RNA sequence: GGGG
DNA sequence: TATAATGGGTCTGATG
DNA sequence: CATCAGAGCCCCAAA
C-alpha cells in the first residue's frame, strides 16, 4: 500500500530526476575541488540537510563523525562561497 | 515560442489630406484615413521581398541582393504583389481602402514626414516581435524561464 | 500408533 | 553493469 | 463481545 502512494514516473520526469542526480554528482566533484574537502564527506552533509535532522550518524568510510555540530560547520563553510561557487 | 525583437526603419506614402499627424503611433492607432482607394506605388526598382506579419506586412525591394527600399503596409493595405516579383518604379504595390492603422503587435518609435505635392512619405522607426515556435522533446530540458529576455546565441533548451 |  | 520490464499467494473460563 | 491460555501420568518402538 505504501509503495502505491508514490506515482510512477513519466518518461520526462524519469529523465529529469536521473539528470538532476547526475548533475548533483558532478556538483560534488567540482565542490570538493573548490573547498578542498573530501567528496564523500561533502555528499553526506548534503544528504543530512535534505533528509532532515531525523538521520545523523557516523558514516564508516568518512573520517569526521557526523554530529549536528560538524555538519553545521560544513554547511557554513559551504554557504561561505561566492555566488558562482 | 520566442517573440524575437526586431527594430528597423521603413517608409510609406499617403495622401497628405488622408494622413493624421503624430510624432509616433502606438499599436492599433489610426495612421491615416483615405476618402477613396489610393494605390501605394513603388519608388525603386527591384525584386520583391514580402514578409507578412499577423496583420499588416513588410515589403523589401532589392537589386542583386542589396536592399534598396523598405516599405510598410499597415492594416487596410492589401498587397497587390507576391514574393520574388519584379517591380518597375511607379507600379502599384498595395491598395489602401479607407481607414488604415498600425497592427497590434508593432509600434512606431520616431516618425519623420517629408511633404511632396499632395502626399507625405513617412520614415517610421518601427519595432515589433516575430514569434518562432520550437518543439521540445522528452530527452531535452528547458533552461529558460517565462519572460526571460535572451540575447543572440543564448541557450533556451 | 501400542502398554498400564 | 544498459531492449523493456513498476502492488503477493473444540471448549471452557477469565479479562478489556 | 473479542483474545488469550488452559486442557492427567509414566513407558515402548519408530524416526
Amino acid at each position: 500500500h505504501e509503495i502505491g502512494q508514490v506515482p510512477l514516473l513519466t518518461l520526462e520526469e524519469e529523465v529529469e530526476l536521473a539528470r538532476k542526480v547526475e548533475e548533483g554528482m558532478e556538483a560534488i566533484k567540482k565542490l570538493s575541488e573548490i573547498t578542498g574537502l573530501d567528496p564523500d564527506l561533502i555528499r553526506e552533509v548534503v544528504r543530512a540537510k535534505i533528509l532532515g535532522s531525523a538521520r545523523v550518524r557516523h558514516i564508516p568510510g568518512l573520517k569526521e563523525t557526523l554530529d549536528p555540530k560538524t555538519v553545521e560547520e560544513i554547511d557554513q563553510k559551504l554557504k561561505s562561497l561566492p555566488k558562482e561557487h | 515560442r520566442v517573440e524575437y525583437v526586431k527594430k528597423e526603419r521603413a517608409g510609406l506614402r499617403l495622401p497628405l489630406a488622408a494622413w493624421v499627424e503624430k510624432e509616433a503611433y502606438k499599436p492599433g492607432e489610426i495612421l491615416a484615413e483615405l476618402p477613396e482607394p489610393y494605390l501605394f506605388r513603388a519608388e525603386e526598382e527591384g525584386v520583391v521581398e514580402l514578409k507578412e506579419l499577423e496583420e499588416g506586412a513588410f515589403l523589401v525591394l532589392r537589386r542583386e541582393d542589396e536592399p534598396v527600399a523598405t516599405y510598410f503596409l499597415p492594416v487596410g493595405m492589401t498587397p497587390l504583389v507576391v514574393h520574388g516579383e519584379i517591380v518597375e518604379k511607379g507600379q502599384p504595390l498595395a491598395e489602401a481602402k479607407g481607414l488604415l492603422r498600425m497592427p497590434r503587435q508593432v509600434r512606431a518609435a520616431q516618425v519623420e514626414a517629408e511633404e511632396e505635392g499632395e502626399t507625405v512619405y513617412l520614415t517610421l522607426f518601427l519595432e515589433w516581435t516575430e514569434p518562432k515556435d520550437y518543439r521540445v522533446q522528452p530527452h531535452m530540458n528547458v533552461v529558460v524561464p517565462e519572460g526571460a529576455r535572451v540575447e543572440a546565441g543564448d541557450k533556451i533548451v
